[PDB]
RNA sequence: AGAGACCGAUAGCGCACAAGUAGAGUGAUCGAAAGAUGAAAAGCACUUUGAAAAGAGGGUUAAAUAGCACGUGAAAUUGUUGAAAGGGAAGCGCUUGUGACCAGACUUGCGCCCGGCGGAUCAUCCGGUGUUCUCACCGGUGCACUCCGCCGGGCUCAGGCCA
RNA sequence: CCGGGACCGAGGACCGCGCUCUGCAAGGAUGCUGGCGUAAUGGUCACCAGCGACCCGUCUUGAAACACGGACCAAGGAGUCAAGGUUUUGCGCGAGUGUUUGGGUGUAAAACCCGCACGCGUAAUGAAAGUGAACGUAGGUGAGAGCUUCGGCGCAUCAUCGA
RNA sequence: AGACUAAUCGAACCAUCUAGUAGCUGGUUACCGCCGAAGUUUCCCUCAGGAUAGCAGUGUCGACCUUCAGUUUUAUGAGGU
RNA sequence: GUCCCACCCAUACCCCGCCCUCAGGGUAGAAACGAUGCCCUGAGGAGUAGGCGGCCGUGGAGGUCAGUGACGAAGCCUAGG
């Protein structure tokens, strides 16, 4: 919508808005990124530290899915079975049952541990498993498999 | 002629908004504001027999 | 002459929301006749935050009243001018009585079914209208991306506006003292 | 619920089709809106009570809103015609208004229009023939 | 009718705050335009030139747009819009549009008679 | 072939018209301007002055203030008539004066007393209907120091401009 | 303590502070009287008169300049659109969010419905192989709106020592 | 003789690339209200120009925190005109 | 050259009226309100380059005035309001 804009303020005025002195020509600096070393040092070494150079070893046809393994925490592993049957577990109303989650599935690979877990066994199918999470799922009650 | 002609909005908002005018279809004092002419049909939600 | 230095010096706050939500504007009428006519600081404080932005008015999470519900407040109302989420980590919730904004379709059904009530700001002013046994509650006002990048520059340890992260971008001079100096 | 006279307002308190707006003043043309002009207290189509006067052929009709069968707009219209006498119809529309707590700030108006339609229904004066000065003095001559 | 009572009314100002150097060039109309040049006498407030409309110009709050019986101007073009006047004798009068035919501004004429309001621009 | 939140004769393709035409260059090539009488030509018979072009009468038409220089016909610029000023510029701002021209406003309203005229019908009660359930409408009774409309006389209050 | 003169009269029931207290000069002008009811008061225009008044636009420390453009009039005439970013305002949903590449259907370039994948976000750090977030009621100290049984609990945020 | 090559020659004329680029001249269209500057620091084959800091506007948020000050008094240090 | 009386006028100072901007208050057991309204109180008003706010006009599209018009729409002229 153009009926609302600053260019309709700027009808009456002399040189809409952009100075008498300096007049907006046409490319005064240069167009792009060109100076980047001579005079437009200041700003490139103020922000983006980092441009110029290089670094690190190269990688000739990269195939992005030989790296495909999403993560998953540990708090959030009991959000991966339905409500319903969630709350008959943390309820406490089966006693002799355990459920047998496969993370391959709901799309997940390796399952991390950050959080706590409630002292009720599980048993967790994964691809790749970290030490801490080792730890706290069997300290539960439960085992982890590997699947491939 | 490559200038944005259509626009895209939320399917949600879209549900939401026509929801809404329904609901302003049942409110006699604004069917008057708006400019119709119903001061003779007995009842505001009209519902015929759909036998006829 | 008079040498002032200010003069026609206009105020730092909003006087009115800039929305234009029929039922917002009925909330800031009620609160504007209960702020002129009660002497409760509750009132007033209500008032001032009907009108802030969505930036201003973070939301606030089920984890983060459950915080504040112990050491003997497991009876106060919790008053949130804000929506009000649910969170995927806390595993049981507690007995609370709540008087929020808005609340998530999640957010109100875990709360109500463990035995606790819903209320909106209306009811709120209805039931106690002076805010006795009350307590106001914000959520973070600095977890946003946008906030991570204010005031970059050398020695400051911010974040920068890159199209993309990986090796190749801004880490070879400034960065590392491999390669001619560090920041 | 979600309705109310306060939240019609809101919706109609910018434009509707009720309204005439140009410079120096804005009026309304409603049935149900005394002195015509446009306000939250004279809007009678967004208020669950108001009063509505109407010339007749000889005297006054007088109308009203019945709150109960508000969603029925057939019959949800209080209608009476009085043609007897000026005094005896301004008692009967002030005790209309003001007796029952039914709009009783509307009095004053409901008695005052209710004059104005009596006092044009008089038979009218001839207007005095006018004069001329300087201008057409001349030309008369 | 007479109108209300009203306090005196002042007008401040009569002239029509003509444009700068519109006496010297016929493509100039005489509708203000403010000066914006770099060394404009005008622009200046040199002494002896033409005056600039400000704010304080303006005319009393309750005294604004009213012709100089008391009444506030109101365009009509039916007759169904004179009868918006019923209840404002002593503080509004009614002005037939210019693109009326004859018969509707003689009848209107009439119902505006009985009303008691008066009529500026009625045909003698 | 069908359409448009496109342009409306200096716009839209260079071309709404006998336009890639008229015209320029040895040549490759360059390349315009120009739409609208009236519903219907009913496109002015006849007399008269003039060498003729044309003019004046007289005609057609709702209109010739539409006459093939044709719908509407602005500004720059020009003629006639009417008014006014001018001793090496004119124009302009503040404030009176003279002359010409002109919009408003007032020309009654309310109330009381006396007399006259005309009418259906004031308070009250009974029946029916509606409604905000105590306030009203319709029908009947009510019949002159009650009510209403008009006229005549007298009286109080108010109402325009300058002081 | 007594005279003489000038300019002004905002507000519109009572409510107040007071005094010399059947009242008052105390929170803002009333009373009596005269002429005229129209060109008389008032307004517009033209001209004479007293004082004042250098040609606009622009670059420039400096323009009325012996600095440049401008004989006059009418029409045309200059910060727009797309892709990609960023901050702020309004809106919907919310640990998720996004129908429209595509299919079903249709009063047909409109409106309405459908889902597998996919994009962004939920986890960082190293050049890389790789590894991968709780001792405490998710910590201690100083301030903090608000609440409070008056003892205290302390959101957002700021500073600091730790994990 | 840098002379002549269709009034054109120290490199003819015609169409296209082509709306060729410009740190350089010229212009840039209605009204009212509020606030209101700089010609200075550092870097650039930088000196008729840019980036950077400063001066300015708008949008707010935390309290109404009671803190502040182009100033004076009292006590106590430094200077080489 | 020094001293002493009266007097003259700026857009400066004092008092009053009016306009706008900014700031502080009152107004629902609603006889109530363009609540974006009304009422009470105090201070201030210069401005290029530049920033922001409010309003007025033109060509088109949706809705509404049951809008105007051959008894005369649009356009044009007018020291007439």
């Amino acid at each position: 919508p153009t009926r609302f804009s600053k260019t309709r303020k700027h009808r009456g005025h002399v040189s809409a808005g952009k100075g008498r002195v300096g007049k907006h020509r046409k490319h005064p600096g240069g167009r792009g990124m060109a100076g980047g070393q001579h005079h437009h040092r200041t700003n490139l070494d103020k922000y983006h530290p980092g441009y110029f150079g290089k670094v690190g070893m190269r990688h000739f046809h990269l195939l992005r899915n030989h790296y495909w393994r999403p993560s998953i925490n540990i708090d959030k592993l009991w959000s991966l079975v339905p409500s319903d049957v969630r709350e008959q577990y943390l309820s406490g109303q089966k006693k002799d049952t355990a459920p047998v989650i496969d993370l391959l599935s709901h799309g997940y690979a390796k399952l991390l541990g950050k959080g706590r877990l409630p002292e009720i066994p599980v048993v967790v199918r994964a691809r790749y498993v970290s030490a801490e999470a080792e730890r706290k799922v069997k300290e539960a009650g439960g085992v982890v498999e590997l699947v491939a | 002629i490559w200038r944005k002609w259509h626009v895209k909005i939320n399917q949600g908002q879209k549900r939401f908004a026509t929801a809404s005018a329904l609901a302003a279809s049942a409110v006699a004092p604004l069917l008057m504001a708006r400019g119709h002419q119903v001061s003779t049909v007995p009842e505001v939600p009209l519902v015929v027999d759909s036998a006829a | 002459g008079i040498d002032l230095r200010w003069k026609h010096v206009r105020s730092s706050h909003r006087k009115a929301p800039k929305s234009d939500n029929v039922y917002l504007k009925l909330l800031v009428k009620l609160y504007r006749f209960l702020a002129r006519r009660t002497e409760a600081p509750f009132n007033k404080v209500v008032l001032r935050r009907l009108f802030m932005s969505r930036i201003n008015r973070p939301p606030v999470s089920l984890s983060r009243i459950a915080r504040n519900l112990k050491n003997g407040n497991e009876k106060k109302t919790v008053v949130v001018v804000a929506t009000v989420t649910d969170d995927n980590r806390l595993l049981q919730v507690p007995k609370m009585e709540v008087a929020a904004l808005r609340f998530t379709a999640k957010a109100r059904a875990r709360i109500e079914a463990a035995g606790g009530r819903t209320l909106t700001l209306d009811q709120l002013a209805l039931e106690k209208p002076t805010g006795a046994n009350t307590l106001l509650l914000r959520g973070p006002k600095n977890a946003r991306e946008a906030v991570k990048h204010f005031g970059f520059g050398p020695h400051k340890h911010k974040k920068p506006y890159v199209r993309s992260k990986g090796r190749k971008f801004e880490r070879a001079r400034g960065r590392r003292r491999s390669r001619g100096f560090k920041v | 619920s979600n309705v109310s006279a306060d939240l019609i307002w809101e919706v109609s308190r910018n434009y509707n089709s009720f309204l005439v707006k140009q410079r120096t003043g804005t009026f309304s043309r409603d049935a149900l809106n005394l002195t015509n002009q446009h306000s939250r207290k004279h809007a009678g189509f967004v208020n669950d009570k108001a009063l509505g006067i109407v010339p007749a052929e000889k005297g006054v009709k007088v109308i009203a809103k019945k709150v109960k069968a508000a969603n029925k707009p057939a019959s949800s219209l209080y209608t009476v015609t009085y043609k007897s006498t000026a005094r005896k119809a301004y008692k009967a529309i002030a005790s209309q208004a003001a007796k029952h707590g039914y709009r009783a700030d509307l009095r004053q108006a409901a008695v005052a229009r209710a004059s104005a339609i009596l006092r044009s229904q008089r038979p009218v004066k001839p207007e005095p023939p006018k004069k001329l000065r300087g201008a057409a003095a001349r030309r008369a001559a | 009718v007479a109108a209300k009572k009203h306090v005196p009314i002042v007008k401040k100002r009569t002239k029509r705050f003509m444009r700068h150097q519109s006496d010297r060039f016929k493509c100039l109309d005489s509708a203000w335009r403010k000066p914006k040049g770099i060394d404009n006498r005008v622009r200046r407030r040199f002494k002896g030139n033409l005056a600039m409309p400000s704010i304080g110009y303006g005319s009393n709050k309750k005294t604004k747009h009213m012709m100089p019986s008391g009444h506030k101007a109101f365009l009509v073009h039916n007759v169904k819009d004179v009868e918006l006047l019923l209840m404002h004798n002593r503080t509004y009068a009614a002005e037939i549009a210019h693109n009326v035919s004859s018969r509707k501004r003689i009848d209107i004429i009439t119902r505006a008679k009985q009303l008691g309001v008066k009529v500026t621009n009625a045909k003698a």
